[PDB]
RNA sequence: UGGAGAGUUUGAUCCUGGCUCAGGGUGAACGCUGGCGGCGUGCCUAAGACAUGCAAGUCGUGCGGGCCGCGGGAUUUUACUCCGUGGUCAGCGGCGGACGGGUGAGUAACGCGUGGGUGACCUACCCGGAAGAGGGGGACAACCCGGGGAAACUCGGGCUAAUCCCCCAUGUGGACCCGCCCCUUGGGGUGUGUCCAAAGGGCUUUGCCCGCUUCCGGAUGGGCCCGCGUCCCAUCAGCUAGUUGGUGGGGUAAUGGCCCACCAAGGCGACGACGGGUAGCCGGUCUGAGAGGAUGGCCGGCCACAGGGGCACUGAGACACGGGCCCCACUCCUACGGGAGGCAGCAGUUAGGAAUCUUCCGCAAUGGGCGCAAGCCUGACGGAGCGACGCCGCUUGGAGGAAGAAGCCCUUCGGGGUGUAAACUCCUGAACCCGGGACGAAACCCCCGACGAGGGGACUGACGGUACCGGGGUAAUAGCGCCGGCCAACUCCGUGCCAGCAGCCGCGGUAAUACGGAGGGCGCGAGCGUUACCCGGAUUCACUGGGCGUAAAGGGCGUGUAGGCGGCCUGGGGCGUCCCAUGUGAAAGA
């Protein structure tokens, strides 16, 4: 089956395309603890219809670009600027991590 | 190939008469009668409290030296018995006891395991008709361990088959004396042999 | 030190030659067709395009261009001709297109 | 072309073949698509030949030429025998 | 069915903590030693360089020739020419040369592994099905004649056949534009319009066979995409202009910045981007009680590479180890202009190296390629040869034989040891000689039948005159390590912090079980030791399974960012988690 992932839109600063952050949690191979891990996927959006903070399903597809390989299947819920914000700080945090 | 050298000589050293020389090691000397002690310049010298290693060693030497088999061959047999289903020490005595070169001797076709080996190499013995010349052969139960028809004539086969005219034979074996052939009925139980050797020290010898 | 199936090199050169040739004419023909169509042309435009068509299929018979590499070229050409044609007037000499 | 044919197992002076289907281009003792029997040319066992014949028919049915000796043995257990 | 610990810091103790040993293992090498056979396995280094021979062909049932022969014909004249046949050579045309074989350089990546997608695709030969093969035309080698080159070869001119090439037709069908219908990414179906087929050969010759063309399918092989998994350094922290996305093109079997034009300003990174080091990955192998650690030789799977670096052509497939082109390095031929070449195929030579084999027999078996077949080719393979390199089997005798020979060692001078060990008595008979002697091989093929099914028949063994059987028949090899403790085994001489030993603690300064020799003893035995490397013991990186007042170890203190963690009750969801079915988990291995 074509994999369906669900995440959040964290960028629509691109034409016909959205960055969709997707989290995932599991047992750790050796140390037990359930850990989280996450991944942005560039998902195709032909009708620039989805936007910032939409939670959306995502589907395996015939390649649209170098690194577009998923399509926005449906909207799950709107809003979620918390998750977006949560992301966006982690990004701006990296600014005072340098030398 | 196998030991070869002075023998009723650990009818000494291991402290107990091993039956190795057959008819003499029965009759005022497995030298154990004349000299019940270790060989060499220090033989009758004040004994030394020996190590739980020295103890365990000796015991496995003893067992191995009885049947005349080598450490390489012995050690494998044992290994085979640990991985085998059932209490391990007995099993090993079992497999040890199922060797042609020894069943032949248990049936009295020869007087010595050393002598009984030579009969197997040299052809004079069969397993259900067919001739078999490997002393290491695993006699299973139901086999018939015969003399060679062409070898019945021999002075030594006759003299030895003769002294068995009266004699009794092991509970797991039988023996038609005048047809010069016998039978491995089953594999013996620890109880069936009276071996001068505590087997659990052998297991323990090989656990380090 | 003399392997007589260097015969395969001789042959290849011949097919290369035969192949190159049919190809060259499919272009200089297709080019010529789309051109006349960016100019509003009944007969003359499709007539050529329909020569061009044939030639393609012809080349598909052999090892030249085989398959649907074929089809592709037919599609691209006979899309284009038609587009350009309504991008001005005339629709006529039926020729190749299902009007 | 796909084949029914003999793969050498066993050991030296102990040939033992496995009657296998495989792509013709694979090496002889390489990866086969399906075991369908075995064969001991010295007949040192009462059961020196054996063939899953419903399966043999299957492949034959989808086009698979047997070696010539693959087909001899196939015959012995009447793969081709009718009615 | 599974888990042992010991020595060593002190005058003594407890604890911490490192070192060290006992076990298994190896593609090993090295020393002393060395009898027989079976099955395995043998360049780990320079992906350095290679002489010579073999390692990829085959088809005359696709076609026309050259050269050396034989036979028959036209004429009754021997010039000239028609037909048939055998050699032998290449050519044109087809199929194979993309498989089989080698190697691990590169590669930290969709390369591998695993599970999935392909409505985004291709697949020669094989199998099933539907429908075809009617006309015409052309050329280039061979061959012949020129010219250039020293050689490799090369340029021109003329003739010709075909399953070589083109045109036209027939359109079962299939391709594409457009429209409509179903389905839902480019999948089916459908209507007009356009476009596209073919090859002949053999006969046991009107009836078969080997082929040809178009289509749908099957089978087998593969391409591309995705999720998750895949070493070390943060003393590498910021990286990115085809860069991220768009529209439209090209390109491909096919998706996609794969490539291109134009627009937008984007993408990635502490969940470690970028950079540096190292490495082919897996099935599995070894070790371990297990968790885990280490490893990827041989055998099997996937990858990559074919002196180094680019590129494409042909083709179902290649960007091709024994095909092509250019650049670089290197070797050889050279008439100095130019050429030729590529063992990481099998053998074998050299070089580096502690170290790694025969320039062997056979296509008899299995497998592969072409052929209708007979057959031809196959260093794939099946065997033999050399290495105790590994595993297993077996020999160097068996039973008698003294209160006990000799010699050699001890000695409190009585004796004790080697020791039933030899001597010698009977017995058996490894080696060796004679006789016989395999399985592995029944197909293809031919004959009956019908080219089927089934029946019958013949040919064929490299290993090999080997294995195995029978007959005869000789007492016929033993070495290496160790004996202070750990660790099994002690005495005499020699030697005097010397000579030397030593894994660790430590032995030697005139009485040394520790050095060297003796006798004797212990352990293994065609082996035994040594060095290296791996897991172990090491709960000494501690998930299982550790710690931090004084032993190594709490940040100098706050504030708080991300992150980790989160009270009592109820309800919804069912991501975590649990259960049942089912698919996958190749074979080999265990
Ligand atoms: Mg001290
Ligand atoms: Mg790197
Ligand atoms: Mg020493
Ligand atoms: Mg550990
Ligand atoms: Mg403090
Ligand atoms: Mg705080």
């Amino acid at each position: 089956p074509k994999k369906v992932l669900t995440g959040v839109v964290v960028s629509d600063k691109m034409q016909k395309t959205v960055t969709v952050l997707v989290e995932r949690q599991f047992p750790h191979p050796l140390y037990g603890k359930v850990i989280k891990r996450s991944k942005k996927y560039l998902a195709h959006d032909p009708e620039e219809k989805y936007k910032l903070g939409d939670v959306v399903e995502i589907i395996e597809s015939r390649p649209i670009s170098k690194r577009k390989r998923f399509r926005v299947l449906r909207l799950v819920e709107s809003g979620r600027m918390d998750l977006v914000e949560k992301y966006l700080i982690r990004r701006q945090n990296y600014e005072s991590l340098s030398k | 190939g196998r030991y070869i050298g002075p023998v009723c000589r650990l009818c000494r050293r291991e402290g107990v008469k091993l039956y190795l020389k057959g008819e003499r090691c029965y009759s005022p000397k497995c030298a154990m009668e004349r000299r019940p002690y270790p060989p060499g310049q220090h033989g009758q010298k004040r004994a030394r409290r020996p190590s739980d290693y020295a103890v365990r060693l000796r015991e496995k030497q003893k067992l191995r030296r009885i049947y005349g088999i080598s450490e390489r061959q012995f050690r494998n047999l044992f290994e085979e018995a640990s991985k085998k289903k059932g209490v391990t020490g007995s099993v090993f005595l079992g497999l040890l006891e199922s060797r042609l070169d020894n069943v032949v001797y248990r049936l009295g076709f020869a007087v010595s395991r050393r002598q009984a080996r030579q009969l197997v190499r040299h052809g004079h013995i069969t397993v259900n008709g067919r001739r078999v010349d490997l002393p290491s052969y695993r006699v299973r139960p139901g086999d018939e361990i015969a003399v060679a028809e062409k070898s019945r004539n021999l002075e030594l086969i006759r003299q030895n088959l003769e002294a068995m005219k009266g004699r009794k034979v092991g509970p797991w074996l039988s023996l038609d004396v005048e047809g010069m052939k016998g039978k491995f009925l089953r594999l013996p139980d620890r109880e069936d042999l009276a071996l001068p050797v505590n087997e659990q020290l052998v297991i323990e010898f090989y656990s380090r | 030190r003399n392997l007589s199936a260097l015969k395969r090199h001789r042959q290849s050169l011949k097919r290369r030659l035969r192949n190159k040739a049919k190809k060259s004419a499919i272009k200089t023909l297709s080019k010529k067709a789309i051109q006349l169509a960016q100019e509003g042309k009944a007969e003359e435009a499709l007539k050529i395009m329909r020569k061009a068509e044939s030639l393609i299929d012809k080349a598909a018979k052999g090892s030249t261009l085989h398959k649907n590499a074929a089809a592709r070229r037919k599609s691209r050409l006979m899309r284009k001709v038609r587009q350009l044609l309504e991008a001005a007037g005339a629709p006529l000499i039926g020729g190749g297109l299902s009007a | 072309m796909v084949k029914i044919r003999l793969a050498r197992f066993g050991s030296k002076h102990n040939p033992h073949y496995r009657i296998v289907v495989t792509d013709a281009r694979r090496k002889r003792d390489g990866k086969y698509i399906e075991k369908i029997g075995y064969y001991d040319p010295r007949k040192t066992t009462p059961d020196w030949l054996k063939v899953d014949v419903e399966r043999a028919r299957y492949w034959l049915s989808v086009g698979a030429q047997p070696t010539d000796t693959a087909r001899r043995l196939l015959r012995q257990a009447g793969v081709f025998r009718q009615e």
